[PDB]
Parts: C-alpha cells; sequence; structure tokens
C-alpha cells in the first residue's frame, strides 16, 4: 500500500 | 466547480461495476442468469472487450485482477507494472547495468573505498526477493568494474522449502567462482534474524552483528554446504540459520562501506536497512562499533523517511485523471460506499492519498450485516441516488462512481446472492442512463476485474475469487466506434484516454494508453 505497484497490489484485499 | 467547466465537447459519467467480467458461458453464471436488461443493452453494438488482469494491468501474467489493481489502472491511463513484472523485464533487457541507482552506487565504491555489498534473501521464493535478481546485480556490478563485491545470504526456509538452503547456496558459490570469478559470499543467516519485522531487535542484532562484527562461526567456499547440512542434522533449517562467517575481517561491512539491500518487499527489510543506514543500529543494542559514513540502497522504497537511493523507485503517477482534469480546470465527482471507497480516492487518483481542486467525494455507507450475501443490493441504490443528484445538477463534466455487489457479494459465494446482487446493480445503472440522457451527459460503463462471471467451478464447487475474464466499455454516445490498440489489447490504462477524447480535452504525455474509440 506504501507505493503503487507494491508488493500489497499483487492481491489486494480481495 | 472550476473555470473551464463548460469548455468540455461531452460531459462523460464513469461507472466501474466492481467484479462484472465478460463471459459467454453460462454454468454459475450470475451476470448472465440475473436480470440485467439494461448491460444487455450497453453490452451490445458498439461496446468494447478490455483486459484487467496479467500483464495487462502491470501484474504477472496468469494473475487474475483485483480492485486496486483495477482502479489504479483505470485513473491512470497507463499500466502500472509491478514490482515483480518490472524488476524481471529489467533482467530480461539487461537493463540494470544503466540502471540510474546502480550506476550511482558502484561510482560511490569505485570513487572510494570500491568496496560494495550485497544483501537480501537468496532462494526463488519471489515473494521478497528472487535469486535471478541477485545474480543480474553481481553481473551488472561487475562490468561497472566496482573493486570489490561481498553477498550477505538471508536463508528462507519460508518462501521455499526448509532444506532448499544447501542448494541455493550451492548454486551461489559455483556462480561466483565459474560464472562471474567475481564476487564473494561474506554471511549466511536465516530470515528469523535478518527479516524480522516485528521489533524484535534481539533477533536483528544476531544478523547485525554477522555484518558488521563476523560474530558467528568461521567457515569457508569448501566448507560452507557441510556446515548447513550440518544444521538440518541438527533440525535448524533455512529460516533459522544461525551466522556463518566467511572471508573474515574483509567481509564485513567497514567504514566507507556501500550496500544494496536487493529485497524488493519493503516490510522485512526495514529493521534491518535502518539499523544499516537510518540511525537505528542502537536498538540492536550491540557492543560492537557501528560502522561510519555507510550508504545504503534499497532495490524498491522500503520506507519514504528513508534516505536510500532505490534501483526501481516509486512510479510517480503524475497526471493520473483526476489530477489531470483538475490542471485542465475541469471539476469532478467520485462516489463509492463504505468498502469500495478507498478505490474510487486512493486507487483511482494514482495509489496515494491525495484529492485535487475542483475533486467531490461522496461516501454512502454500506449495509450492516453480518455477510454481504444478507443484503445483495448492499448500497448501490444509494450510490446511484447520488450520481443521479450529481447528474440533474450539471456541475460536474466528470463523475464516477463504483458498485460494490457483483465483487463483495460474489466473495460470499452465494450463487443466488450473486445473482440479486447483478440485478440490483443492472437496476441502478438503468436508472442512472436514464438521467445521462435528460441532462446531456455521455455514459460509460466498465468494470475493475470479473467475479460474479463465475461463481461455480467446473466440479460445482463455490467460485469465491475474481477471474481473467475481459470487462466490458460501453458509450452511448452515438458519433464513435471502438477501435483497438494497433499493438496490443485494449485494456484497463485505455479508460482514460477513451474519456478525454471523448470530453475533448488533451491526453498528457504521461498516459500512455491510448483512447480506443474513433469519431
Ligand atoms: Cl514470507
Ligand atoms: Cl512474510
Ligand atoms: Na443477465
Ligand atoms: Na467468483
Ligand atoms: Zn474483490
Ligand atoms: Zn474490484
Amino acid at each position: 500500500x506504501d507505493y503503487p505497484g507494491d508488493f500489497c497490489y499483487l492481491y489486494g484485499t480481495c | 466547480a472550476m473555470a473551464n467547466n463548460s469548455s468540455v465537447a461531452n460531459k462523460v459519467c464513469l461507472i466501474v461495476i466492481d467484479g462484472w467480467g465478460v463471459s459467454e458461458d453460462p454454468y454459475g453464471n450470475a451476470i448472465l442468469n440475473a436480470q440485467t436488461p439494461v448491460m444487455d443493452k450497453l453490452c451490445s453494438g458498439n461496446w468494447a472487450q478490455i483486459e484487467a488482469h496479467g500483464l495487462h494491468v502491470g501484474l504477472p501474467e496468469g494473475l487474475m485482477g483485483n480492485s486496486e489493481v483495477g482502479h489504479l489502472n483505470i485513473g491512470a491511463g497507463r499500466v502500472i507494472y509491478q514490482d515483480i513484472v518490472r524488476i524481471n523485464l529489467a533482467v530480461k533487457n539487461n537493463k540494470f547495468v544503466t540502471n540510474e541507482s546502480l550506476v550511482d552506487a558502484c561510482d560511490r565504491a569505485k570513487n572510494g573505498n570500491g568496496r560494495l555489498h550485497l544483501a537480501g534473501l537468496v532462494s526463488d521464493g519471489g515473494v521478497h526477493s528472487h535469486i535471478d535478481h541477485m545474480f543480474a546485480l553481481v553481473k551488472a556490478i561487475k562490468e561497472l568494474g566496482v573493486p570489490e563485491l561481498y553477498l550477505h545470504f538471508y536463508g528462507d526456509g519460508r518462501d521455499t522449502s526448509p532444506n532448499s538452503g544447501v542448494g541455493f547456496l550451492e548454486q551461489t558459490l559455483e556462480f561466483l567462482e565459474k560464472t562471474t570469478g567475481y564476487g564473494k559470499l561474506a554471511t549466511v543467516v536465516g530470515r528469523y534474524y535478518a527479516m524480522d519485522r516485528d521489533n524484535r531487535w534481539e533477533r536483528i542484532n544476531v544478523a547485525y552483528e554477522a555484518m558488521i562484527g563476523g560474530v558467528g562461526e568461521t567457515s569457508d567456499e569448501a566448507g560452507v554446504v557441510e556446515v548447513v547440512r550440518k544444521r538440518y542434522a541438527a533440525d535448524e533449517t533455512d529460516e533459522f540459520l544461525k551466522p556463518i562467517i566467511l572471508q573474515g575481517e574483509k567481509g564485513r561491512v567497514q567504514n566507507d562501506d556501500t550496500i544494496i539491500f536487493f529485497d524488493y518487499r519493503a516490510d522485512r527489510m526495514r529493521e534491518i536497512s535502518a539499523a544499516m543506514g537510518m540511525d537505528r543500529y542502537k536498538d540492536c543494542n550491540s557492543k560492537l562499533a557501528h560502522p561510519s559514513n555507510l550508504q545504503v540502497y534499497g532495490m524498491t522504497q522500503y520506507k519514504a523517511e528513508f534516505p536510500f537511493k532505490s534501483l526501481f523507485p516509486p512510479a510517480s503517477n503524475k497526471n493520473v485523471l483526476a489530477e489531470w482534469l483538475a490542471e485542465q480546470k475541469v471539476s469532478q465527482f467520485h462516489c463509492a460506499e463504505t468498502e469500495k471507497y478507498a478505490h474510487v480516492t486512493f486507487f483511482f487518483n494514482g495509489g496515494l492519498e491525495k484529492q485535487f481542486e475542483g475533486e467531490e467525494r461522496c461516501l454512502v455507507p454500506s449495509p450492516k450485516v453480518a455477510t454481504y450475501d444478507l443484503q445483495p443490493e448492499m448500497s448501490a441504490a444509494g450510490v446511484a441516488d447520488k450520481m443521479i443528484e450529481q447528474l440533474e445538477a450539471g456541475t460536474h463534466p466528470f463523475i464516477m462512481c463504483n458498485f460494490a455487489p457483483p465483487d463483495m457479494v460474489g466473495h460470499t459465494g452465494v450463487y443466488e446472492a450473486a445473482v440479486k446482487a447483478c440485478e440490483a446493480t443492472d437496476i441502478a445503472i438503468g436508472r442512472i442512463y436514464e438521467a445521462t440522457q435528460k441532462h446531456g451527459y455521455s455514459l460509460m460503463v466498465t468494470a475493475d476485474h470479473g467475479n460474479a462471471e463465475k461463481m461455480k467451478a467446473p466440479d460445482g464447487g463455490k467460485h469465491t475469487a475474481h477471474t481473467c475474464y475481459r470487462v466490458p466499455l460501453t458509450l452511448s454516445h452515438p458519433g464513435f466506434k471502438f477501435v483497438d490498440p494497433a499493438d496490443r489489447h485494449p485494456a484497463l490504462c485505455d479508460v482514460a484516454p477513451t474519456v478525454l477524447a471523448i470530453m475533448g480535452l488533451p491526453q498528457p504525455a504521461e498516459m500512455t494508453g491510448v483512447s480506443i474509440v474513433q469519431k
């Protein structure tokens, strides 16, 4: 969530 | 409002349906089997089908889309390449050797004491790092002429098997000796110690004292695999390897040294990288003296408050739609219910918390039910009410919303609920459509990724996930035909260029997607 394309964007919230 | 509002050639209402993909297969297809007379008509004649997953939206190939990624790509008018995809492209196209920050780190070593370190998780786990990235780093550093290079190998055993370490160790040894003939292994220690993220600084200190002081078991290239095997026989696996020390003092992080962490996942790098370069070595509570004048580089940004240069720093995302409209002095409206409110703000606006001049926001409360299958319509009627209010007012030349139910009710797996959510969504879309025709707006309907079109697995089991299907792009304006890009499928990056064209506004150079309509 810290920057666009970081690891949290791989799968997101759901 | 804002000064140039009326200069627009067409006002545009953009609906982003959440989890509404295009499947011709009717089995478990909540959209097809729901009553959807509105989308049946909007998704006919001149409409498009655009990609919302995989490499089309900057994610690895075969990876389903998601709300954060999809709203980001829609709002940005460009593919935002996810770290894994980005670095893998750099590796395949030999772009490390021209990477600005890497050249900067090698220049620092070359102009200083000649010493450079690599540190990070050594395996093919792909969650925090990839061994292939480290090898490409060594090759590029060699070609940039750095005098002296050391590697600090963090054992995995968590994203890979607990006894795979010895194989990555063997590879690394052989690669340094025979493939590059350049670079030396200095440290082996488990991620348990090196890659803590729970402020357990007694764990960090083990890794820190190994890197800085050589506190651990002495070995060399001939012996270190055997050392590891003995730890395995003792039941100490990769994650938990206690330090092994190679090259003696030469291989420690010393005064004036430069260091590159090569993990691209930030959370488990923040503690050890701050111990080395952000004045947090004190929390390690070590008796060793801390080296002076260290410079740290990370593969990506680990914390914006860190002074470290990054080899792959964040996409700046200048002039996403929301910013560009304010720059053109055009006002705008963003509406969602609670569950997707961040998606029409933080993510739609470029993956950061910034609200632009003339941008109005509206939140509709989601219903307070245990699970959303218990109220499949969620708050779609309310989102539509607020959008119709804006269309009757005519103030904002661009208005957009999210409809939550197909995604959020799909995640429950309850097929009949998903049908009701798709019917509630279609009803709301039809009410917005009628308001747009009555007040002079063009309607475009899309989605951020699929979900509710596949509610059953082949074995008839519940399917509670997003999909790799295409999503719709519709357009009520009759003066336009949908056209494909020259070189690729259309995708979410093309939504915002198309809106701007339809609106008669300029496309910023940073939007590298393309309008997929012709006039
Ligand atoms: Cl992990
Ligand atoms: Cl983890
Ligand atoms: Na239907
Ligand atoms: Na699904
Ligand atoms: Zn979802
Ligand atoms: Zn979504």
